Parts: structure tokens; C-alpha cells; sequence
RNA sequence: CGAAGGGACGGGCGAUGGCCUCCGUUGCCCUCGGCCGAUCGAAAGGGAGUCGGGUUCAGAUCCCCGAAUCCGGAGUGGCG
RNA sequence: GGGGCUCUCGCUUCUGGCGCCAAGCGCCCGGCCGCGCGCCGGCCGGGCGCGACCCGCUCCGGGGACAGUGCCAGGUGGGGA
């Protein structure tokens, strides 16, 4: 509401105790539900990564 | 041999991303709470800082084994428990009328503890080795004791325990113990002592004077400037010769 | 080593909780029942509209305390007046204290025990 | 007595040795709450020529004032 | 049925005789039946070939 | 800017009260833990389960009669 | 064959799947058996260590003697009196 712009629900995995963590990115333009995201700094350099 | 064919090792491995981290030390890195870390803060602080001689002297004290010595000699000279005081004068006081009279029973040489009475002892010549506490939480004192004791001339010695000379004194803490006059058959372990530790306070005191402490730096802090110092002495060298 | 914090949160651990055991009571004695049996029930209704429900429902009804709950209305019929209680309704009237139609088992009926309590 | 050399140490709150404890007790004061009991006075002369024993029932807190 | 009246009822009103029954459609059962298979069958070929590429220096 | 969980069948060390064969409890020890914010806030929001006939000067889905239903409790088992 | 001194101390990229609460290798100790010749044969439990490297003094990163706050001084100030 309010924002003009759609958000990512994307959950990831816990990596200490088992839980799955969700989280709200700021959608970049060309992803799509059930496609994989990766975040940190040996992530690749594709659109939707972190 | 004979060992049952399912049993089976399953070797989980903790890369980034598999299966999930063990329940490992993190004793580093918890939320301590606000006076545990006021106190281990407190005890960085006293080690970033430049301390004054007047407080850095309580940092030097005696050597874990003539310190022992020492306690081992003051041990007869506690004083006595009121337990003790009460049972001698149901019967020391009984000795008055029946039948000595007088009795003047020469009152022992005794330990005397408290910063107030081991001062007056000191400013007129009473004190033969004053034993002095070195964690005293103000520590303000007893940072004048070193520098009159030196002036008066008397022996004295930094003891790594303020609750060890407190627990021979039958109290919680004490914060200075005072030798004063000694049996004879011991006076051969004051002539142990006292030469061993003035060569380490009264012989030298104006070294202790200008002998600032604190002023280092942290382990990143020291470590991140040996980095660059062998990054600088790795070709200066190789540039002569 | 050998203790170890599996956890990033120091939490403050449990001590000792211990029970009272005073010097002395507070108070010299326990408070007396003062809503008892006979300050349950205070007075019958006689209207024309009670007596036409003794005669056709088989209840009596009884003018009880503001205090009291359906529970208590029940013991206190059944000690006395030695009759058993089938269920009880209780309204609060306009005046402002509470009315209570108790209602007897099928065993007993109200019109030979409204003759004891003489409000016939 | 030991008092009369507490009583002439704080009167050199510009000494190197003074200025030091001042300093750190001061940081150790300010990370604490406003109101704040002491187990014990801080300055024990000071506190007992305004009246204060080492007995039960005289207790030391330690008070936090803006200033300004 | 609502939620609170959902615990009167008996077990296999609520649920379908199936591993995942009662919380997923079967056409999605079928699927991560042949995923949780094809991806470990995957990650053998991945392992081989890369331990039977010990050929190098 | 807080040491903010006083709980948990189980495991067990047991002080041990007994249909002490045990078996309901009991305290502590080892083990596990974010409803992460006391509490208030809707008689129109969310919220399990009652309807038909009869009945009074005035009350009824509430009282009578007849059909149901929900929730909780069942250790001494209430029977299949 | 091996070291030196810098890379290597990182193990997860075809897919809308699963992932915790230890396997294994040890070092002991119990309970009986019974080898009744001891690191030792048969059955049931409980613990500990490696698996999961070792030390350390700030939780981690970004600023930093500045910003900021206290006080005083000069300007500006119908926003207000
Ligand atoms: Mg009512
Ligand atoms: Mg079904
Ligand atoms: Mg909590
Ligand atoms: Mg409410
Ligand atoms: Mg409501
Ligand atoms: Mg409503
Ligand atoms: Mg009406
Ligand atoms: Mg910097
Ligand atoms: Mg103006
Ligand atoms: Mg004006
Ligand atoms: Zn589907």
C-alpha cells in the first residue's frame, strides 16, 4: 500500500538452528516466484542477487 | 570381523549453506550483561591509559614464593578471636586474687592491621615491615605508604591479596598488615625477609617514580601495526645490500 | 571449558524461591463466615404470581443476597429446609436485591413444603 | 592517623595521580543509572566529617544531576 | 468446515490417506517425489565426475 | 540503554508421605526454551454449542413439555 | 623426494525437494556372567574426548578527539512578545 513498487517474499534457511527466515526485498525487475536468489560476496553477478 | 554391516558413518560437514552449524563455543560473543561488561571494560581501561607511578606500584608486588614465606611467619602472629579472648579471661582474670596479684604477663607481639593504626606506627619508627594489599578498590589509601615508608625508612612489600590478609585477621578484607616487634625465636626470618625485599622496593623507589605503566594497545590495535611495518621491512631492507 | 554458552544471550539464571514461614500471623483469626446459611436466604415471596408457580412448576421462590451464586443458593435450601434442588434461577429485581426460583427434585413438591415453612 | 593524607591528596584534584581517578571513576559512574546505591563511600573521610559510621543503617547512594 | 468446530470431528475427516495428505494436492506430491529423486540422483554424477577427475596434476 | 523465560510430558539424583509390588505427588541436579514485550481497547469486527409447541394482568430461543447439542472432567477404568 | 616466500587456510549455482535434536572412531567406568590364564569371551546401561584446530583484551562494523552537550560572546531573527 503506498509504495508503487512490488517486494520480494523471500524465505530463506536458517543456517544455525533449523527455521526458515522470510524476508521482504525491494522486487528488481525480471524476477520471478520460485527462482533462487543468492546473497553474499561469492554470489554471482545476476539480476535478483545481493 | 565380525562387526554388524549397518552400522554406518553419515559424515555431516558444515560448509556455508549445508547442513546446519553445531552448538559450538561462543563464549566471545554473547550479550553480556551492563556490569559484567562495566568491569571487563574497566580492566581494559586501566591497560589503554598512561598510569601514574603512584598507582602503577600496586601492580609489582612480591613473588608468588617469598610472598608464601612471609604468610607462612605471619601466621602465629594473628590476632586472637574473641572466642579465644573470653575463654582466657575466664581464667586470666581469675588469676588476680588467686594468687598472683600483679600478673603483668607480657602482652604477645601481635599483627596490627588497619591503614589508621599502621600509619601512626610508621611516622615514629614503631614498624618493621609494613605488608601492603595491592587491589584496594579506591585505591587511594595507601598510594602514599610507599612514598613514607621510604622517607621513614621502614621495609614494605606489595602482597598480591586484599581478602588474604583479611582472612588472617579473622575479617572479611584488611588492607594493610604491620610487623612490629618479633619473638625471638624467629627474629632469624625477619634477616630472610627484609634484606629480600627492600632491594626490591626501598633500594630501588627512584626508579618506581618515573616508571609509568599502562599505555599498550589492543591485539588488533598491536597487530594491525606489525602489518605495515613488514610491509614497509620487506623491501628497505632488500633496497641496500 | 567444561561449561560452554550455546547461546548468544546471557539469561539470568534461577535461584532459590523458598516459601514464607512467618513469625506470626497476620491476622489473630480467620474471618468468620458472615455469609452463611441463614444470611443466604432472607425472606419468601407470597405474590399472586409466586404462589401460581409453587402450584403448576413445583420451585419455590426466595428473596437471597446479592452476594450469593446459584451454588450457594443450592446448599442452603438443601441444609435448611431438608429438601433436595433440582436447579436454581436467579434474577436481581428492580429494588435491588437478588430473587432466586429454586426449583425442587420430582421427588418433593413445593405445596407440602411451603406448608412447613408456613408461607401458605 | 591515614585520614590527615586522604584529607591533603584531594586537595590536589590537578595532580597526575588525581586527575587519573577522577577520569576513570567518572566514566564508571556515568554507565551506570541515576540513582545508584554505593556498597560502601567512595570517599571515606570525606563522608565521615559529615556525619557518617561504619555501622548498620547509614547506607551511600550515588545520584546522576545534569548539569547546567 | 469453520476451525473451532473442526475438532469435534474424527481423524479421517480431516486428512487423506497419503504421506503430505490433507496439506497438499497430490499433483504437488508427484512432483517433489520426482525432485527430492532426480536432484540426489543429480548430485551422483556430480560427485563421481569430479572424483574420477583426479587425473591431473 | 534490562541478568525481562519460575515453564517443560521426558531424563534423573532421589529427602520419601503410601493399596511401601508401587504410584499420584514432592524438592533439587543434568537436560530443552523469542507468542521480544505488563496490561487495556469492539454489547455492529474475530469468537465452540437451541430449537419446536404451550404458558402470564406484565417474562421467555431464559419458565414448562418434547427433541437435541457443545465444552470440560473422568486417576478409583463405566461397559463394548 | 621435499622445504622456503606469496597464492591455498573458503568444499553450497541445470530444477518452486529434504536438512535440527550426531553417526563413526576412541579413552574409561559400571551390572552380571564367567574368559573364571587378562586389555580380556557373552549380554545390558551411564559418562567423557575427538568429530566441530589453537590462543586473545574490547559483540561486530562505521566515525572519532571531531560531531555533540554545558556555558559565554557576536550576528541574524514580526516566527513570537
Ligand atoms: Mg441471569
Ligand atoms: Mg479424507
Ligand atoms: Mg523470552
Ligand atoms: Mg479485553
Ligand atoms: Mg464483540
Ligand atoms: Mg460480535
Ligand atoms: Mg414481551
Ligand atoms: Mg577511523
Ligand atoms: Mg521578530
Ligand atoms: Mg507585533
Ligand atoms: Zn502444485
Amino acid at each position: 500500500p503506498g509504495r508503487g513498487a512490488p517486494l520480494a517474499k523471500v524465505v530463506f534457511r536458517d543456517p544455525y538452528r533449523f527455521k526458515k527466515r522470510t524476508e521482504l526485498f525491494i522486487a528488481a525487475e525480471g524476477i520471478h516466484t520460485g527462482q533462487f536468489v543468492y546473497c553474499g560476496k561469492k554470489a554471482q553477478l545476476n539480476i535478483g542477487n545481493v | 570381523k565380525v562387526v554388524n554391516p549397518l552400522f554406518e558413518k553419515r559424515p555431516k560437514n558444515f560448509g556455508i549453506g549445508q547442513d546446519i552449524q553445531p552448538k559450538r563455543d561462543l563464549t566471545r560473543f554473547v550479550k553480556w550483561p551492563r556490569y559484567i561488561r562495566l568491569q571487563r571494560q574497566r580492566a581494559i581501561l586501566y591497560k589503554r591509559l598512561k598510569v601514574p607511578p603512584a598507582i602503577n606500584q600496586f601492580t609489582q608486588a612480591l613473588d608468588r614464593q617469598t610472598a608464601t614465606q612471609l604468610l607462612k611467619l605471619a601466621h602465629k602472629y594473628r590476632p586472637e578471636t574473641k572466642q579465644e579472648k573470653k575463654q582466657r579471661l575466664l581464667a586470666r582474670a581469675e588469676k588476680k586474687a588467686a594468687g598472683k596479684g600483679d600478673v603483668p604477663t607480657k602482652r604477645p607481639p601481635v599483627l596490627r592491621a588497619g591503614v589508621n593504626t599502621v600509619t601512626t606506627l610508621v611516622e615514629n619508627k614503631k614498624a618493621q615491615l609494613v605488608v601492603i594489599a595491592h587491589d584496594v578498590d579506591p585505591i587511594e589509601l595507601v598510594v602514599f605508604l610507599p612514598a613514607l615508608c621510604r622517607k621513614m625508612g621502614v621495609p614494605y612489600c606489595i602482597i598480591k591479596g586484599k581478602a588474604r590478609l583479611g582472612r588472617l585477621v579473622h575479617r572479611k578484607t584488611c588492607t594493610t598488615v604491620a610487623f612490629t616487634q618479633v619473638n625471638s625465636e624467629d627474629k632469624g626470618a625477619l634477616a630472610k625477609l627484609v634484606e629480600a625485599i627492600r632491594t626490591n622496593y626501598n633500594d630501588r623507589y627512584d626508579e618506581i617514580r618515573r616508571h609509568w605503566g599502562g599505555n599498550v594497545l589492543g591485539p588488533k590495535s598491536v597487530a594491525r601495526i606489525a602489518k605495515l611495518e613488514k610491509a614497509k621491512a620487506k623491501e628497505l631492507a632488500t633496497k641496500l645490500g | 571449558k567444561k561449561k560452554i554458552r550455546t547461546s548468544p544471550t546471557f539469561r539470568r539464571p534461577k535461584t532459590l524461591r523458598l516459601r514464607r514461614q512467618p513469625k506470626y500471623p497476620r491476622k489473630s483469626a480467620p474471618r468468620r463466615n458472615k455469609l452463611d446459611h441463614y444470611a443466604i436466604i432472607k425472606f419468601p415471596l407470597t405474590t399472586e404470581s409466586a404462589m401460581k408457580k409453587i402450584e403448576d412448576n413445583n420451585t419455590l421462590v426466595f428473596i437471597v443476597d446479592v452476594k450469593a451464586n446459584k451454588h450457594q443458593i443450592k446448599q442452603a435450601v438443601k441444609k435448611l429446609y431438608d429438601i433436595d434442588v433440582a436447579k436454581v434461577n436467579t434474577l436481581i429485581r428492580p429494588d435491588g436485591e437478588k430473587k432466586a426460583y429454586v426449583r425442587l427434585a420430582p421427588d418433593y413438591d413445593a405445596l407440602d413444603v411451603a406448608n412447613k415453612i408456613g408461607i401458605i | 592517623g591515614a585520614y590527615k593524607y586522604i584529607q591533603e591528596l584531594w586537595r590536589k584534584k590537578q595532580s597526575d595521580v588525581m586527575r587519573f581517578l577522577l577520569r576513570v571513576r567518572c566514566w564508571q559512574y556515568r554507565q551506570l543509572s541515576a540513582l545508584h546505591r554505593a556498597p560502601r563511600p567512595t570517599r571515606p573521610d570525606k563522608a565521615r566529617r559529615l556525619g557518617y559510621k561504619a555501622k548498620q543503617g547509614y547506607v551511600i547512594y550515588r545520584i546522576r544531576v545534569r548539569r547546567g | 468446515v469453520r476451525p473451532k468446530v473442526l475438532m469435534r470431528l474424527s481423524k479421517t475427516k480431516k486428512h487423506v490417506s497419503r504421506a503430505y495428505g490433507g496439506s497438499m494436492c497430490a499433483k504437488c506430491v508427484r512432483d517433489r517425489i520426482k525432485r527430492a529423486f532426480l536432484i540426489e540422483e543429480q548430485k551422483i554424477v556430480v560427485k563421481v565426475l569430479k572424483a574420477q577427475a583426479q587425473s591431473q596434476k
